[PDB]
């Protein structure tokens, strides 16, 4: 069997889980996009590119059992559903939270204004490469990446464009501009930082809290800070395992998953290697949740929302990265990143298209809301009377006409007769409403 | 002295895009006023976009706010409109113009000598 | 939109040669990727809807005679008919069809033939008529070429002659004299007399 | 066979709103697109609107957008034009004309055309059409004095068409139409239809 | 001292529809022996040696320095600055082809050509507003009967004295 993971997730403990079952694990960079090119036996990920994958048909459907189902979390089970068909198997619910320096700071800031004037007392810094470490702060004040409406996802609707994305990216680019964040740090630096101490706080998962405590530096995790008295809404990621559609050994990875993986022993190696955060199987959330941090962890999802499973997310994703990055380098404006990730999301429009929208932006922002009004137009576009009876001894015909008394009716149509030539008897049926000349 | 030579355009399917470009030669780009005009055949001469020194900087006619746009470049001095989503209705002749007043106001209405834009309509498997 | 103008306006011409009618494009309506002109000729006869009969302007449509060909390039174009039959009278248009859709002024084709001998006939005004108040008398020429003719009145007329029929390639003339009651009771003898290169006829 | 008719056609005054119905028969109507094309005499032959075959992409002409709407029903068969605020300059024939498919590749531009239908701008009112008989060797009928002058003509109820000579309607100076109907021949009755006043006369044409 | 070199040799001038105007020894001006136009109105030049002065600065083209001066009519003196007929104070104006001209032309400066009524004296107008030429609105677009206000200046280095580029400045007390 072969096993692609994260590089950040405890693939020794999974080393050691397959051995007890040969199993191998790698860990690829760029493994959420090497995936769909190349195509491992099972590949472990957050569940917003399994519905990707499923669209595209690289995972194969698995069958579940009623009891297996009611072994794990149902929140799990819904979220890791792509059209009523189950496409994965939960392992663990990861999200962001504040981890904080004990001998740095007593208290965790409550709001995010407060930590500039923090920071100016140390003279906060995480991963801006990645948007997933961005996205809480940008959606704390309104924005969201598809509109959730009666349950189901308005792809036609983007809210990554409302003010309150613009209020938060323009707060992170103040930020970086304040030489509080340096713009080009990501995870490893950020990692490295914090375990020396050098930074008091920073946003991070759960899986990072093994190497800090490598670092015996004491840590405190709590919830992400509150953005203009809105809390951040970090994505809820759903660390899960999805099986190769062309696996040659489907049946087997499965009962590895079922019978071996997701069981108390199992998660309880993991979890040794790297903390996987909180867990889909009960028992072991359970026993798991006495730990405070599991227990912030489960706040920070309960305050934030999961992420969409819809086969256009992965293009989102790389919008929203495009546009951190050009807020985050300076190379352009808030709202012409924001007017940028809205035309990437795009789905419908082609590449000649698209590229003429990204240009008409960059050379006129005045005007950026009709730009996009119009991209956005463009893209639903591509998305795939009384009656007269005459009976003479010359002619014999009828004719309609309007009248709205039957007195000016007879009285035209006698005229008419007159003008016809035909003199002869009148009879009128009102029932018919006809006016019957004959000779 | 003034000369203004349009190029670009040519023909594009309907809902494609094209970057229609004004050089010019006698004076810096950065002045009063250069504007975009099309001209379709058996109509009136019609005002498509402007860029501006002051106040806003670009203006629109109404039938084609936010499907183009108008920018200039200094650098080489040019003038760039920018047409999205074109549609049939777009085919026409667009002319780069400036308007410059020589000594005795007179304005002499400076234009181009013209670019053909045909916007196609045709089905395709 | 492309204005397309056709010349001649109207041309007339015998039967049994060759006749070529032109039109000419405001631009150019060569498509780029098939390298194909995208334009069509149009016979629409007299009464009757458009009839397709060439596309991309080289191309012959289904059913169409091999006497219709059509070429030209550039910006103008040619419709050429090797031997023009009497049901060839129509009016031919050519339509462009790549960006929008117009259509030419028309050009209209008149049979020519040798001068026909009118047969003339009189009609007087039917009594219904006459009780209606007003009389009209009728100048009625069969069978005559060509179309001028000229009509007089012997004791406010009107004039309106048909259109050259397909099969025999004549016409049809019809002159009206519309008088009251009683300017018709007044007079007492009614003719006409119709002048032409190929007559006067009466009643009391 | 490929058959369309068009309908709904007839007088209405300047500034009203009329709609006009096309019904194709003897092919798929929801896969190919449709156009509405106007003639007039001072006109020549003019497109109108066009509507895709998914009623995705419509497309209006110049001196009509804005004021024709055109529409399709497929399960039906129907192509609709409804024209709002007509004026004097919209009196034409509206034929309904059929686009093959894929005229970008293959090319093939509108094949099939309706018998159309005359649709007329006036402020007078309609009026039914007086037939008089001519006595005779040709005979006809004559019609005074009707509007508008989509007028049909025939003889015998078409049973003869050999000699048959119709005039086209001529204008007269009381702002009425009038046109004469004859034939050659060595009993015949003439049928006058008039559509716009649903007025049909048999006319017995003695001497 | 008066701050005279912030007025006389600054290096940016606005164009006289926008024509700066600054809040306040006259003898070293008289005499300079660089001032081209300096004509004073109400007062004796000599004898300037006053509870307000205001210093007015534009850019204008040759032929129209003579605008500059009440009574007068034209378009600097209409729609882009018009003096009062009982001026008290006075006008300074010189070349400025090496400073305000650019080899290629310099189509910085501008001027406003219409207006819908003639401007009181003393007096800036700012909007960029369309103009309306006949009745039918602009709604703030072009077209026929419907112009842009401002105008440039094509300071060439070629042209001649009639049309170069003028430094004006205007004393007022
Ligand atoms: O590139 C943004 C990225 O965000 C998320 O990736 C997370 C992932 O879920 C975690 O398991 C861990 O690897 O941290 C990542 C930080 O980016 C989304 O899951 C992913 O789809 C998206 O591309």
């Amino acid at each position: 069997l072969v096993i692609w993971i994260n590089g950040d997730k405890g693939y020794n403990g999974l080393a050691e889980v397959g051995k007890k079952f040969k199993v191998t694990v790698e860990h690829p960079d760029k493994l959420e996009e090497k995936f769909p090119q190349v195509a491992p036996d099972i590949i472990f990920w957050a569940h917003d590119r399994f519905g990707g994958y499923a669209q595209s048909g690289l995972l194969a459907e698995i069958t579940p059992d009623k009891a297996f189902q009611d072994k794990l979390y149902p929140f799990t089970w819904d979220a890791v559903r792509y059209n009523g068909k189950l496409i994965a198997y939960p392992i663990a619910v990861e999200a962001l939270s504040l981890i904080y320096n004990k001998d740095l700071l007593p208290n965790p800031p409550k709001t995010w204004e407060e930590i500039p004037a923090l920071d100016k007392e140390l003279k906060l810094m995480f991963n801006l490469q990645e948007p997933y470490f961005t996205w809480p702060l940008i959606a704390a004040d309104g924005g969201y990446a598809f509109k959730y409406e009666n349950g189901k996802y308005d792809i036609k609707d983007v809210g990554v464009d409302n003010a309150g994305a613009k209020a938060g990216l323009t707060f992170l680019v103040d930020l970086i501009k304040n030489k509080h964040m340096n713009a080009d740090t990501d995870y490893s630096i950020a990692e490295a930082a914090f375990n020396k101490g050098e930074t008091a706080m920073t946003i991070n998962g759960p899986w990072a809290w093994s190497n800090i405590d490598t670092s015996k530096v004491n840590y405190g995790v709590t919830v992400l800070p509150t953005f203009k008295g809105q809390p951040s809404k970090p994505f809820v990621g759903v660390l899960s395992a999805g099986i190769n559609a062309a696996s040659p050994n489907k049946e087997l990875a499965k009962e590895f998953l079922e019978n071996y993986l997701l069981t108390d022993e199992g998660l309880e190696a993991v979890n040794k290697d790297k903390p996987l955060g909180a867990v889909a199987l009960k028992s072991y959330e359970e026993e798991l949740a006495k730990d405070p941090r599991i227990a912030a962890t489960m706040e920070n999802a309960q305050k934030g929302e999961i992420m969409p499973n819809i086969p256009q997310m992965s293009a989102f994703w790389y919008a929203v990265r495009t546009a951190v990055i050009n807020a985050a380098s300076g190379r352009q404006t808030v709202d012409q990143a924001l007017a940028f990730a809205q035309i990437l999301i795009m789905p419908n429009l082609t590449e000649e298209q698209r590229n003429g929208f990204i240009q008409s932006l960059k050379d006129d922002p005045s005007v950026s809301k009709e730009i996009l009004a119009e991209a956005k137009k463009l893209n639903e576009h591509q998305a795939p009377t009384y009656k007269l009876v005459i009976n003479g001894k010359t002619l014999k015909g009828e004719t309609t006409t309007k009248a709205v008394d039957a007195e000016t009716a007879e009285k035209a149509f006698k005229q008419y007769a007159n003008d016809n030539g035909v003199d002869g008897v009148w009879t009128y049926d009102d029932a018919t409403k006809t006016f019957t000349v004959t000779e | 002295q003034v000369q203004l030579v349009e190029s670009g355009g040519g023909l594009v399917q309907a809902g494609g895009s094209l970057r229609l470009s004004c050089a010019a030669s006698g004076f810096p780009v950065y002045r009063d006023r250069m504007a975009w005009y099309r001209q379709a055949p058996g109509k009136e001469r019609e005002w498509v976009a402007a860029i501006y020194s002051a106040g806003q900087q670009t203006r629109y006619a109404d039938s084609v706010k936010g499907r183009f746009t108008i920018s200039r470049d200094n650098a080489k001095n040019t003038v760039y409109l920018q047409m999205n989503s074109l549609k049939p209705e777009d085919t026409a002749v667009y002319y780069c113009n400036v308007k410059d007043v020589g000594h005795h106001y007179e304005y002499y209405d400076y234009w181009g000598q013209g670019t053909q834009v045909t916007v196609s309509s045709l089905e395709h498997h | 939109n492309i204005m397309l103008t056709q010349s001649p306006s109207s041309l007339a011409v015998s039967a049994g040669e060759r006749v070529t009618m032109s039109c000419k494009s405001t631009q150019s309506i060569l498509y780029n990727s098939n390298q194909k002109t995208y334009l069509a000729w149009y016979q629409q006869k007299p009464g009757q809807s458009p009839k397709l009969l060439i596309y991309w302007a080289s191309t012959r449509a289904s059913g169409v005679p091999d006497r219709f060909t059509g070429s030209g390039s550039g910006t103008d174009f040619t419709l050429t008919i090797n031997s023009v039959q009497p049901e060839d009278l129509a009016v031919y248009y050519c339509h462009q069809y790549l960006s929008a859709w117009t259509f030419g002024g028309g050009t209209k084709l008149e049979i020519k033939r040798t001068v026909a001998a009118p047969s003339v006939f009189i009609f007087p005004p039917s009594d219904e008529q006459l009780k209606s108040g007003t009389a009209s008398v009728v100048c009625l020429l069969n069978n005559f070429y060509p179309r001028e003719a000229k009509v007089q009145w012997k004791v406010n007329s009107q004039e309106s002659v048909t259109e050259q029929d397909s099969k025999d390639s004549t016409y049809s003339l019809s002159s009206t004299l519309t008088l009251s009651k009683a300017d018709y009771e007044k007079h007492k003898v009614y003719a006409c007399e119709v002048t032409h290169q190929g007559v006067t006829k009466s009643f009391n | 066979d490929v058959q369309l008719v068009e309908s709904g056609g007839g007088l209405v005054q300047p500034g009203k709103s009329l709609r006009l119905s096309c019904a194709a028969s003897g092919f798929t109507f929801s896969n190919f697109g449709m156009h509405w094309v106007r003639q007039a005499p001072e006109m020549g032959l003019e497109w109108v609107a066009y509507i895709s075959s998914g009623s995705t992409t419509k497309y209006y002409g110049d001196t009509v957008k804005g004021r024709f709407t055109i529409s399709r029903d497929n399960p039906k068969n129907t192509l609709y034009l409804q024209m709002n605020s007509l004026r004097s300059e919209d009196t034409a024939m509206y034929y309904c004309a059929r686009r093959p498919l894929y005229d970008g590749d293959y090319g093939y531009p509108m094949d099939y055309w309706g018998q159309g239908t005359s649709v007329t701008v006036s402020s007078a009112s309609t009026k039914g059409p007086s037939v008089f008989p001519l006595a005779p060797a040709a005979l006809g009928c004559l019609v005074k004095d009707y509007f508008p002058e989509p007028v049909t003509v025939s003889w015998n109820s078409g049973a003869l068409t050999s000699g048959v000579h119709t005039f086209p309607a001529v204008l007269q100076s009381s702002g009425l139409y009038s046109l004469s109907s004859v034939v050659t021949v060595p009993t015949y009755i003439c049928n006058v239809n008039h559509k716009p006043s649903n007025t049909k006369v048999d006319k017995k044409v003695e001497p | 001292l008066c701050p005279f070199g912030e007025v006389f040799n600054a290096t940016r001038f606005a164009s006289v529809y926008a024509w700066n105007r600054k809040r306040i020894d006259y003898s070293v001006l008289y005499n300079s022996a660089s001032f081209s136009t300096f004509k004073c109105y109400g007062v004796s030049p000599t004898k300037l040696n006053f509870t307000n002065v205001y210093a007015d600065s534009f850019v204008i083209r040759g032929d129209e320095v003579r605008q500059i001066a009440p009574g007068q009519t034209g378009k600097i003196a209409d729609y882009n600055y018009k003096l009062p007929d009982d001026f008290t104070g006075c006008v300074i104006a010189w070349n400025s082809n090496n400073l305000d001209s650019k080899v290629g032309g310099n189509y910085n400066y501008l001027y406003r050509l219409f207006r819908k009524s003639n401007l009181k004296p003393f007096e800036r107008d700012i909007s960029t507003e369309i103009y309306q030429a006949g009745s039918t609105p602009c709604n703030g677009v072009e077209g026929f009967n419907c112009y842009f206000p401002l105008q440039s200046y094509g300071f060439q280095p070629t042209n001649g004295v009639g049309y170069q580029p003028y430094r004006v400045v205007v004393l007022s007390f």
